[PDB]
């Protein structure tokens, strides 16, 4: 599992989400306080890893992207603000037996932001 | 009507005595005998290939289905009768003949298969001046030329 | 010394002696089109290989009437490398004509190279789905042999047999069930192909599975009925 | 109009709608056919077969012409269901539990290539079979039902899953959708029809489907569902193992009324009654059972060899002659009362054996009138001095029209009645003609 | 009796007769394939009915 | 991919092929390189041949389908030579790999399943 920040954009309020890897390419995304099932994103093939990317939209607004990779090398990018629909899909060059995926150089799940402007 | 037969030796236009022969369904019964086929069809024109290179050019012309210049001249040697029926073995060759300037009409159908079977069966008898061995040698040379052109070879 | 026994079908012989083989007379003496054996008894015979090719796999299985005689003209479809085509040419002799059709260029080069020395073979490098393209080269033929490994073998034989084959001529087809459904017993596929030929117009006379030479292969022999 | 059927074999049958006979039996080149579909331009039939292959058939030549075009990239699992996107893509649900998209675009290197594969959520106890896929044009999506009961909506472009529902408790055999792709309907072994909706503007903007409703209207399973919409028509026709046809509304599925048609509507009859001998004659497929009524007894039961079902039967006024008419052949029996039962003998009439029978009636104990499947009307004297030619009856010619071109069977004789020398024929188009025999 | 009649009917309806190594098969009449669609492949489509009537679906 | 590359497999078959290639690499049942694949074809000890469709020029690979048609051995094309090399377990790109023959091999069932799936393409 991983923990990330989600802006709901109905009230522009930010709450934490818990993303759990499951079987059949599933990732289940839950509210971190309620525990309610917010959404779910499915990739094809045996899912091996996922990570969270953030993209600032405006002043005080940002979007959360789920980047999920299977064992083949196919990588899906979902927009968690737009009901978890797929932004894009691409392929890892070379790409076989992938175990890990990780973004870096910005706000990650390892190093989070202390405020929305720091994203 | 008229039928068009492409041989190894050269193009031929055979004048079928009945214009309704193409629409007629008794072709299999009528065309069984070699003498009957020779009586039914007369040689309107037999335009041979003078050169082996010209023969190969006409051969891949028929292969691609486009009408060659020599075939265009043979078709331009048309009868005075308007809307005469031409029978073409290949459908896209018939389409090209219709697209070209032609007062005569063109028909390609599965009924015509028995007719083309009769001419291909009794071709050396129908075509004058050509022996069976000569036609076979011409077919051999044309086949080797076509194969050598289609391959690099 | 060895003895030459005349096989039931014309132009086919059996060597008899210390070792027994199937042989055909050689059109070009002193030459072998591929690595087959030659026996000189004078007259020279080339040795058929029934494991290599499927026509006299059917002969060794005991086909009744082959439709291939020294007088006849034969249309060979699926003539890869000309290996069986050379023996068909040997059977039909100098008088008969074998029109060998092949699509692929890599066996096409060697088919042309063998037809260079063999006079009665007319090589065609052209796709077999389209009989109208090589209609200049063919007249009428007495028999049609098929060795194509295609799903629509019945359609290809229909198109070629309607257009080139004479009435009461013969159709000899080699069918592999693997290029067809291949998840049922091969007998089912063979029955389907026989029914397809009956639909086309070929009235079948006999069927022969080619064990031990090929697995799930049959030769279906039939007669064309234009009427 | 052309009608094609698959019936559990390797052969697609195209029907002659004028006569009701198989116009052509085209054997597809590989394997037992499970699924059939036609493309958008109606030039190509895609058939999905038992060995995993999908075969394209060019039918653009005309009525009676079918040709093999292409066999797409093979697989191991049975293709249980098929659908088309435009003329460009073929979607197929398979028995391994997954959905496959092949490219059927000519002039492309991807032609016949298996572009995408997507696995549905498998069942833990058993196998998973994707029984139905449909393609939604407006929202570029594939709707799928499987054996677990889950209805899934897939983004076509990325070949991904947008949305999933666990709606049915059993198999989802059939799916359909409306014209504007506002509603998707599913049905199966669960015996309920489920309506999913995108009708609201917010749902259209967000591309989110809502499990709007379900209705329990069938007594047994549901095998087929289909929908039609025009200015005067708005309905959803469904049927299954209950052998009865249920009609709903499309827009008013949840609220509007429904109608269950009778299981048997005897437009063509399978029971006749002979008044003089007090007999009831009923014919099923190859069986003719006769009862006497006075109290009811089964006097005789006829089992016939030919595989074709019996289309019609006719019994003489004295009760001796029974004419059994099939679209293949026609057979005549003489029935003699021997005790309780009747001894049955067969009379050989060459014309009737060679004759296809659509409608048959009797003038008397001797002469019969037959309208054939080729629409010709003639009179047979049955017993005669020799085997003379049957008497042909002249008929007026109905003028051809647009509907006669489109629907072929309307300009054919539908009803035939006779009394004494007068007879009445009526066409399907509504033409009534009197024959003085 | 009934078994003998069934055996006689089966022998009458049989269309393949073996003669040593050879086996003679009847060519079917041309009328049947014209008048009807081909007969269904029994086992393959019976798999579907067995699946629809499987026991995991408590169907009473 | 090149049109001469035939039969090219899809993503799922590529997954299964590369998994079996990895298992054979761990069991030392794998020969790497077009020369060694040629040797196994000649010696008759090859189950099937995997070739990388993005080899440039492809004619280094193109001699192997002729030998496979001669000896009746299944062959298949996977898209990436980098993927094939990483599955073969080496630090270099690999354009041709051969699965060798062993009856006591623990991965025999997987080898024979992927071999049949390849043969369906060659049909």
């Amino acid at each position: 599992f991983k923990v990330a920040h989600l802006q709901n954009s109905q009230t522009n309020s930010v709450h934490g989400i818990v993303l759990l890897q499951g079987n059949n390419g599933w990732i289940n995304i839950l509210h971190s306080t309620s525990g309610l099932w917010l959404m779910g994103c499915k990739i094809e093939g045996v899912i091996t890893d996922f990570c969270i990317d953030y993209q600032p939209i405006s002043r005080g607004k940002f979007r959360t992207i789920l980047i999920a990779v299977n064992a083949y090398g196919e990588v899906w990018e979902f927009d968690l603000n737009k009901n978890g629909h797929v932004i894009r899909r691409w392929k890892d060059q070379g790409g076989v037996g992938i175990t890990k995926i990780q973004v870096g150089g910005g706000t990650t799940t390892t190093c989070p932001a202390l405020q929305i402007s720091k994203i | 009507a008229y039928v068009l037969t492409e041989t190894s030796a050269g193009y031929a236009l055979l004048k079928a005595s009945d214009k309704k022969i193409y629409k007629s369904s008794s072709l299999i019964q009528d065309l069984d005998s070699s003498d009957k086929v020779l009586k039914e069809f007369k040689i309107a024109a037999f335009s041979k290939f003078n050169s082996a290179a010209n023969a190969l050019e006409e051969a891949n012309s028929i292969i691609e289905g486009k009408v060659s210049s020599q075939l265009e001249k043979l078709l331009e040697e048309i009868k005075k009768d308007k809307k005469s029926t031409l029978i073409v073995s290949e459908t896209k060759l018939a389409n090209a003949i219709n697209k070209l300037g032609l007062n005569f009409n063109v028909v390609s159908d599965a009924v015509t298969l028995d007719i083309y079977r009769a001419i291909k069966e009794y071709l050396p008898e129908l075509l004058p001046g050509m022996s069976d061995n000569d036609l076979s040698k011409m077919s051999l040379g044309l086949a080797h030329s076509i194969g050598r052109h289609k391959l690099k070879f | 010394k060895v003895v030459i026994e005349p096989h039931r079908h014309a132009g086919v012989y059996i060597a008899r002696g210390k070792e027994d083989l199937l042989v055909t007379k050689n059109m070009a003496p002193g030459e072998s089109v591929y690595g087959e054996k030659r026996i000189s008894v004078k007259v020279e015979y080339r040795v058929w290989n029934p494991f290599r090719s499927k026509l006299a796999a059917g002969i060794m299985g005991g086909l009744d009437e082959l439709f291939i005689a020294p007088g006849k003209k034969v249309l060979y479809l699926g003539a890869a490398s000309g290996t069986s085509v050379s023996h068909v040419s040997d059977v039909v002799g100098p008088e008969g004509v074998v029109y060998a059709v092949e699509f692929s260029h890599r066996p096409g080069r060697e088919l042309i190279s063998m037809a260079k020395k063999r006079p009665n073979i007319i090589p065609i490098i052209e796709d077999a789905r389209h009989p109208q393209k090589y209609r200049m080269l063919i007249g009428m033929v007495d028999c049609v042999f098929a060795d194509v490994a295609q799903p629509d073998q019945a359609r290809i034989i229909a198109l070629n047999s309607h257009m080139f084959l004479k009435d009461q001529g013969g159709v000899v087809i080699s069918i592999k069930a693997n290029c067809i459904d291949s998840t049922v017993d091969a007998e089912t596929v063979f029955a389907r192909e026989v029914q397809k030929l009956r639909e086309e117009r070929i009235k079948p006379l006999e069927q022969l599975t080619l064990e031990p030479y090929e697995r799930d292969h049959c030769i279906v022999v039939g007669r064309y009925m234009r009427s | 109009l052309r009608l094609f059927s698959i019936g559990g074999s390797t052969v697609v049958t195209e029907w002659d709608l004028a006569t009701g006979l198989p116009l052509r039996n085209y054997d597809c080149n590989s394997g037992v056919i499970w699924s059939i579909s036609i493309n958008d331009s109606q030039d190509k039939l895609s058939v999905g077969c038992d060995n995993g292959t999908v075969v394209l058939i060019d039918i653009s030549g005309g009525p009676g012409v079918l040709e093999h075009d292409t066999i797409l990239m093979r697989q191991e699992a049975r293709v249980l269901t098929l659908a088309w996107k435009k003329d460009d893509f073929v979607i197929g649900g398979c028995s391994d539990g997954r959905i496959r998209i092949w490219s059927a675009q000519k002039n492309d290197e991807n032609m016949g290539r298996l572009l995408h594969t997507m696995k549905v959520d498998k069942a833990k106890k058993e196998s998973t079979l994707v029984w139905s896929v449909i393609y939604l044009p407006r929202t570029d999506q594939i709707a799928s039902g499987d054996s677990t009961g889950s209805i899934k909506f897939w983004d076509f472009q990325f070949a991904t899953l947008n949305q999933s529902f666990k709606a049915h408790d059993a198999d989802v055999l059939c799916l359909t959708t409306d014209t504007d792709n506002n509603y998707v309907f599913s049905a199966g072994v669960d015996r309920k029809i489920f309506q999913f909706s995108q009708n609201t503007n917010k749902s259209q903007k967000n591309n989110r489907w809502v499990n709007s409703s379900n209705r329990l209207l069938h007594g047994n399973d549901i095998r087929a569902i289909c929908a039609y919409q025009s200015k005067g028509a708005d309905f959803l026709v469904s049927g299954g193992v209950e052998k009865t046809l249920v009609i709903n509304s499309l827009t008013s599925f949840s609220n509007g009324n429904y109608r269950k048609m009778p299981t048997v509507e005897p437009y063509s009859k399978n029971v006749l009654v002979n008044k003089e001998q007090r007999l009831v004659v009923s014919w099923s497929e190859s069986t003719v059972k006769i009862w006497t009524m006075g109290n009811y007894k089964l006097v005789c039961k006829l089992t016939l060899k030919d595989d074709q079902n019996i289309s019609t039967c006719s019994l003489s006024p004295d009760g001796q002659v029974l004419v059994v008419g099939r679209p293949s052949t026609t057979k005549v029996f003489h029935l003699q009362p021997v005790g309780n039962k009747l001894k049955v003998t067969k009379l050989d009439n060459d014309l009737l054996l060679r004759t296809s029978t659509k409608l048959v009636k009797f003038i008397d104990n001797s002469k019969i009138v037959i309208c054939s499947c080729e629409d010709d009307v003639f009179i047979v004297d049955l017993e005669s001095e020799e085997d003379e030619k049957p008497q042909e009856v002249e008929l007026l010619e109905v003028t051809s029209t647009k509907s006669s071109i489109k629907v072929p069977y309307i300009n054919r004789i539908n009803h035939l009645e006779v009394d004494q020398n007068i007879a009445v024929i009526s066409r399907g188009c509504g033409v009534v003609d009197i024959l003085d025999l | 009796i009934k078994t003998k009649k069934r055996k006689t009917l089966k022998n009458l309806r049989k269309d393949s007769v073996k003669r040593g190594k050879f086996r003679v098969q009847l060519l079917s009449t041309t009328q049947d394939s014209k008048t009807l669609p081909p007969k269904k492949e029994s086992s393959i489509i019976r798999s579907k009915d067995r699946w629809l009537n499987r026991k995991a679906l408590n169907k009473g | 991919p090149n049109p001469k590359a035939f039969p090219l497999a899809d993503a799922a078959l590529t997954q299964q092929i590369l998994d079996v290639v990895q298992q054979a690499a761990n069991l030392r049942q794998l020969k790497k390189g077009a020369n060694e694949a040629t040797k196994t074809l000649n010696r008759g000890i090859s189950e099937f041949i995997i070739m990388a469709a993005d080899c440039e020029p492809i004619e280094i690979l193109l001699h192997l389908p002729l030998l496979c048609e001669d000896k009746n051995v299944p062959y298949v094309f996977v898209p990436s030579r980098v993927a094939l090399g990483r599955a073969c377990g080496v630090s270099r790109p690999v354009i041709a790999a051969s699965i060798t023959t062993n009856d006591a091999s623990a991965i025999k069932t997987q080898i024979y399943a992927v071999k049949d799936k390849i043969e369906t393409l060659l049909i």
